[PDB]
């Protein structure tokens, strides 16, 4: 399991590129791929999305029509087409995978990414309770989320991520759907909510536990994200 | 201009007798065509490709038994009766739709005797619906363009005038490689039964019996829908400027069209009834 | 009303027919044949052959006239439960045809052709085989033709009007008895074919033998018998 | 020391047994019963039609979730299904296409299959990799596979084409526990709720309780007349009931050590593919050779129900662990639910 | 285990183990099967159908 994304450098603005993503150790036909970015002075920000037959491809409302994405299964790459870049677009890319069945865990391993700099609504909107609150080793953290409209579905099973991104480091799934962990974190961690409002409980805090926990709701296919709660030791 | 467009004079014994044929026909033809509708719909299972040309099949020859009567009574209009055209065209739609499914059978049997191997993955129930439903659009559509073609010059019902090269097209090019495809598929299926590795007695019987009904099921086609045709091409010989011929092939074609409608009987008793699948259904 | 994640999920369940619905052609396109001994009938040396053309449950999947063909060998039908193989094609069965003298090593006062009749009957007897044709193979022709001129097969079988000491007589004897042996002589065909392991067409013949069948049941199927 | 001695004392074991067990039995389930109201004509409708299987169904187990089925076909393949929307979650191919049975582990993350190869393979579906994988190839049985059931993780029991049943083990990968006492063909597995006993019919018509700790049949039951072809325990734990070449279905005891009753009637005359118990053990469902499967009441040994929706013959028969629903998979490469 | 006894041998050992285990009366575990079959005899669609909307599979 690992993605390699390369790609980026310093380009004019209303130019192209094409960043390409490798990947190794899984089924690359079988998983469904997200790229998504992060500013250097925002929060993570779904761009694309595509199928893992190539099928279901959408693009997020700021890039729709603007960029491409497709993949080649025999060659296990991904490859974004990007034109007329502006001063949003700016920002660290990443390449998410995601399989999707009946306790699958979507959005469990993200690519490192690669950077791009440039010279130069009807969705949901996830909001943190506070942007950062000091922790102390040893402690417990509650991190508040709110939804726009509540994420519970007519299935039975909502749609809340969780994930933790170290300083310098790329995010990992942390809590997938409010309910279940992710495969390889301790089981200190643990989510809650009735709909709208979300909780989530960290206890017995570590060094590895800082950095900027992020949310995401996956009902719509535009995925948004949330502010980022920062911890910092 | 000579017309010629006059009523047939028959005697009173050629007359009756040919009464006597069309009742015998549009009693015994019906009873076994309905028995077979009512067999090969709820009485039967496992609908296979057979047993879906067998229902279309069936189907054709009775609204073919149920349309002859209008023909019958309309057919001495002879100038625009639009009573006598939809009976005509339903007529005519119905036996070419008899025609090519017999084609289309002779083509079933043509790719499971001679390639059994290649129509494992060629052969299929609803490859069967395909092959039916585009038939019954072919055969629709051609009769469609037929009326077309004889109400701009001249008309479609049987006493018309001017039956064009292009109007009597239809006839000639939807019987002539029918035929020519029913005779290579009952060729290669006659001689594939014949090159099988020898077995008990059981089996010999058994594809002597198949050939038997592929000779039968040819020659019936061949006896009922020839002589027809072979009227209906030496009838494009002379056109406009006929002659007292005329009546004669009228007469001719007006006799060989009772053996043409004998065809929906006769196909009941070599498709139907001596397949052993039916009488084991039926009995 | 499905979700995001339904939608994926049914994406996927859509993939995952669409690749068996292409698989359903090679299976429907596949010819199963399940091979069966009947003790020392050279099933080493055919199996040999065999992989040339090729090249406890052992699968050889080959390609002949663009159709797959795929010979299950059991390695050596006693537990009511094989019933798996009621949808093969056909099933080979081999007998040496040298058993006439050749005494089982057991030693139980029983010929091996008398105790391969007996599989045979016992395996032809079975109702999930109705359906299925029969191959019957009878090795070592050469072997039993020069048997037959030592020691008359008269001897140890009373019933053979024939002629002794021949070749051709011998072989109608031994298919009669296979043929007379099974009880249906009619759902499927019996096929019966005398070859070693010098030659190497042997299986052009099972793939008549399996042109023939399939004919046979699409006879069946087309209400022509 | 002698034959005839020990034939002698075989034959006087035998006959105490007989004679407890006789001794044993002042009264009958159905006398008992007798006086419990009938369930009543039940209609269970297909809810769900599973198809996709490209060949015949040959077995099914359900999981924990009581969501998730596992269902393996002749042609080499084991689909691991959604219940509530019908969607494929996984489709595996398989070493050899001929299949006999497929186990569903408590926990979902590992699956079994096995038949006729004597191969038994475990996967596992929770992979990083996210393609189910193959993780183990245990194989030191001498006969065909013909039944699976997963202990935990990493214990699961198995059944031959042999006369012996094997208890392996992950962390090593060979076979833990070894069970020779039966005489016949093995045919089908079913652990008891505290997974610490099952039952095991064969060829013959001894139906054999091994214990999983111990490793000796504590109990056996002689009273079938042809070949045990399904198992179920039942859902307290002390009874179980086994499905023959026959259309009677025995209901034996593991307190009493006795037969119950015998679900049988006149009319059918086929065998018996699958057996399978409700939640409650009131009703009790047989999976029959004919085209259709029997609901029987367990206490008051009557045919209460008849499910002919499936074409061909009826292979596997499961019952989920809450009781919501119940699969049945035919040869006509259907898997119907039931509610 | 002498002159190939013990095919006999060790089935007559394990009838005598399975001679003296203890067995109940038929009546006690015919009133205990009827008590668990009456006592969970709720929530199971099967005995007692549930409604439409507490069923995953008709909602
Ligand atoms: C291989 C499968 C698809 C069967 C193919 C059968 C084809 C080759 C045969 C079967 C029936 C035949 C048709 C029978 C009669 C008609 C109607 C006629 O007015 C035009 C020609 C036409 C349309 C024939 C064309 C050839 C034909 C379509
Ligand atoms: C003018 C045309 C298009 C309409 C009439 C065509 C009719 C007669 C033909 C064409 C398609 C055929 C049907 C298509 C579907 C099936 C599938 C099979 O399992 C049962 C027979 C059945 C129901 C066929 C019966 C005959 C059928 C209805
Ligand atoms: C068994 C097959 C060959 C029967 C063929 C029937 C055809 C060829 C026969 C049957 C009826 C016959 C016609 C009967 C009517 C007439 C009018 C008469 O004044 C001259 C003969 C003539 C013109 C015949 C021509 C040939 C004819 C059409
Ligand atoms: N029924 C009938 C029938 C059909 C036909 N068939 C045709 O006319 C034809 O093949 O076009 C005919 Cl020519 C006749 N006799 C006629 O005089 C006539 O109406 O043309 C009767
Ligand atoms: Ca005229």
């Amino acid at each position: 399991v690992q993605l390699v994304e390369s790609g980026g450098g310093l380009v004019q603005p209303g130019g192209s590129r094409k960043l390409s993503c490798s990947a190794s150790g899984f089924a690359f036909s079988s998983f469904g791929m997200h790229w998504v970015r992060q500013a250097p002075e925002k929060g993570l920000e779904w761009v694309a999305y595509i199928s893992s037959g190539s099928g279901t491809i959408y693009y997020a409302d700021t890039v729709k029509g603007r960029f491409t994405i497709s993949r080649d299964d025999p060659k296990n790459t991904l490859f974004l087409q990007m034109t007329s870049l502006r001063s949003e677009d700016t920002a660290m890319y990443y390449c998410v995978r995601s399989i999707y069945y009946y306790g699958s865990s979507p959005f469990d391993f993200w690519g490192q990414g690669t950077t791009l700099t440039v010279s130069a609504s009807a969705d949901i909107v996830m909001t943190q309770a506070t942007s950062s609150v000091p922790v102390t080793p040893g402690e417990s953290v509650s991190i508040s989320c709110r939804s726009s409209k509540s994420l519970l579905h007519s299935n039975g099973n909502t749609y809340l991520y969780w994930f933790l991104q170290r300083p310098g480091q790329s995010p990992q799934l942390l809590i997938y759907r409010m309910s279940n962990l992710a495969s390889g974190v301790p089981d200190r961690f643990s989510g809650s909510g009735s709909g709208t409002a979300f909780t989530l409980t960290i206890s017995r805090l570590e060094a590895e536990d800082v950095g900027v926990y992020y949310c995401m709701q996956h009902l719509e296919y535009p995925l948004t994200f949330g502010a980022g709660t920062k911890l910092e030791l | 201009n000579t017309c010629g467009s006059s009523d047939l004079t028959w005697p009173p014994a050629i007359k009756l007798g040919f009464y006597a044929y069309l009742g015998v026909l549009l009693v015994l033809g019906l009873l076994l065509n309905s028995l077979a509708l009512w067999v090969f719909c709820c009485r039967m299972q496992q609908w296979t490709e057979t047993r879906i040309y067998m229902t279309n099949l069936a189907v054709a020859d009775l609204c073919l038994l149920c349309t002859l009567p209008f023909v019958l009574h309309s057919l001495r209009d002879t100038s625009d009766t639009p009573l006598c055209q939809l009976s005509q065209g339903i007529y005519l739609t119905n036996r070419y739709m008899s025609i090519s499914l017999v084609t289309a059978i002779a083509v079933d049997r043509y790719v499971a005797v001679r390639h059994p191997l290649r129509a494992r993955g060629l052969r299929s129930p609803r490859q069967a619906a395909a092959v039916c439903a585009v038939l019954w659009v072919l055969v629709i559509g051609s009769l469609v363009a037929r009326w077309l073609l004889g109400i701009q010059e001249g008309g479609f019902c049987f006493r018309s005038t001017r039956h064009n090269f292009n109007s009597m097209a239809f006839p000639l090019l939807g019987f002539y490689l029918p035929l020519a495809v029913v005779v290579f598929c009952s060729l290669k299926v006659v001689t594939a039964l014949a090159q099988r590795p020898p077995t008990d007695v059981g089996q010999a019987e058994a594809t002597r019996k198949a050939a038997r009904m592929v000779w039968a099921n040819l020659l019936v086609f061949v006896v009922c829908f020839l002589p027809l045709h072979v009227g209906l091409t030496v009838r494009l010989a002379v056109g406009w400027n006929a002659c007292a011929l005329l009546e004669t092939i009228r007469r001719a074609l007006y006799i060989t069209s009772k053996l043409s409608d004998a065809n929906c009987c006769l196909d009941a008793i070599c498709y139907y009834y001596m397949a052993k699948e039916f009488q084991e259904a039926s009995a | 009303t499905l979700s995001a994640e339904d939608k994926a999920a049914v994406e996927r369940s859509k993939m995952i027919d669409k690749c068996l619905s292409r698989e359903k052609t090679y299976v429907k396109r596949l010819v199963k044949i399940l091979l069966l001994g009947a003790g020392e009938s050279g099933k080493s040396t055919f199996l040999k052959q065999m992989r040339i053309i090729h090249g406890g449950i052992h699968e050889y999947d080959f390609e002949i006239k663009n159709v797959p063909f795929k010979m299950v060998d059991v390695g050596g039908e006693r537990k009511r439960w094989f019933e798996c193989f009621d949808s093969v094609t056909s099933i080979l069965f081999l007998v040496s045809s040298s058993e006439f003298d050749q005494v089982l090593m057991e030693d139980r006062l029983t010929n091996r052709l008398t105790e391969s009749l007996n599989i045979f009957e016992t395996i032809v007897n079975n109702r999930v085989f109705s359906n299925v044709s029969i191959i019957l193979f009878l090795n070592k022709t050469d072997l039993l033709e020069e048997k037959v001129q030592i020691v008359s097969i008269k001897d140890y079988f009373l019933e053979f009007e024939g002629d002794p000491h021949c070749l051709r007589d011998v072989q109608k004897f031994l298919v009669e008895c296979f043929r007379n042996k099974r009880r249906d002589q009619q759902q499927k065909p019996l096929y019966h074919h005398f070859t070693t392991a010098i030659n190497t067409e042997n299986i052009r013949l099972v793939f008549r033998d399996v042109k023939d069948t399939i004919l046979h049941d699409n006879l069946k199927q087309l209400m022509l018998q | 020391s002698e034959l005839d001695q020990l034939r002698q004392e075989a034959e006087q074991l035998k006959n105490q047994i007989r004679d407890a067990r006789k001794a044993c039995a002042d009264a009958t389930l159905s006398q008992i019963t007798n006086n419990i109201d009938p369930v009543g004509r039940i209609q269970m409708r297909t809810r769900r039609t599973l198809r996709g299987h490209l060949a015949k169904i040959y077995a099914m187990h359900w999981g924990t979730d009581s969501r998730l089925l596992v269902s393996a076909s002749q042609d080499g393949k084991l689909i691991i299904w959604d219940s509530y929307t019908t969607n494929k979650v996984h489709a595996i191919p398989l070493r050899s296409s001929w299949v006999m049975t497929c186990a569903y582990a408590p926990s979902g993350n590992y699956v079994a299959c096995g038949g006729l190869d004597n191969i038994c393979s475990i996967y596992n579906l929770k992979t990083r990799e996210g393609n189910v994988r193959v993780s183990r190839e245990l194989a030191g049985h001498t006969g065909y596979l013909s039944c699976c059931r997963f202990l935990d993780d990493n214990q699961i029991v198995t059944s031959s084409g042999d006369t012996t049943c094997a208890l392996w083990d992950i962390e090593t990968g060979q076979q833990t526990t070894t069970f020779t006492g039966h005489t016949g063909d093995v045919m089908s597995l079913s652990l008891a709720p505290d997974t610490r006993l099952f039952v095991s019919g064969a060829c013959d018509a001894s139906a054999k309780l091994w214990d999983v700790r111990e490793g000796m049949c504590r109990q056996t039951f002689t009273g079938h007349e042809s070949d045990i072809n399904a198992i179920c325990f039942f859902p307290n734990g002390n009874a179980f009931a086994t499905g023959s070449d026959d259309a009677t279905c025995r209901l034996f005891d593991l307190r009493a050590d006795q037969e119950l009753m015998t679900y049988s009637h006149d009319n059918i005359i086929c065998g018996i593919t699958s057996v399978s118990f409700s939640k409650s053990g009131r009703l009790l469902l047989a999976g029959y050779d004919d085209f259709n499967c029997n609901v029987w009441d367990a206490l008051k040994a009557d045919r209460a129900g008849v499910l002919a929706g499936h074409d061909n013959r009826v292979s596997c028969l499961g019952v989920t662990d809450d009781g919501m629903a119940v699969a049945t998979g035919s040869w006509d490469s259907f898997l119907k639910i039931w509610n | 285990n002498t002159a190939s006894i013990a095919q006999a041998r060790k089935l007559v050992e394990q009838l005598k183990m399975e001679a003296n285990i203890d067995r109940i009366k038929v009546s006690k575990a015919a009133a205990d099967l009827m008590a668990y079959c009456e006592a969970h005899a709720k929530e199971d669609p099967l005995l007692t159908p549930v409604p439409a909307s507490e069923n995953p599979f008709r909602e």
